């Protein structure tokens, strides 16, 4: 995921998930400061694991 | 987790729970809602750092 402007605001307040905490980076004020790229992994978990 | 920073030769205990996002939280945590005084782990099963 290349060539964007990343809005968090349903990741981070509009949330509905399980967790939302990010390793090394304080995830509240994460709108300021930018990257190279970032990716997007999806798998199939059971709610235990 | 702090509100804003410190200035010079200051201290402040406050147990209170921070919050972040769109929830009041007055002494029930929650949802963008944490406890800041989380503790050390100390353990001689460790190198230094």
């Amino acid at each position: 995921i290349s060539n964007c402007v990343a809005d968090y605001s349903v990741l981070y307040n509009s949330a509905s998930f399980s967790t939302f905490k990010c390793y090394g980076v304080s995830p509240t004020k994460l709108n300021d400061l930018c990257f190279t790229n970032v990716y997007a992994d999806s798998f199939v978990i059971r709610g235990d694991e | 987790f702090r509100k804003s920073n410190l200035k010079p030769f200051e201290r402040d205990i406050s147990t209170e729970i921070y919050q972040a996002g769109s929830t009041p939280c007055n002494g029930v945590e929650g949802f963008n809602c944490y406890f800041p005084l989380q503790s050390y782990g100390f353990q001689p099963t460790n190198g230094v750092g």
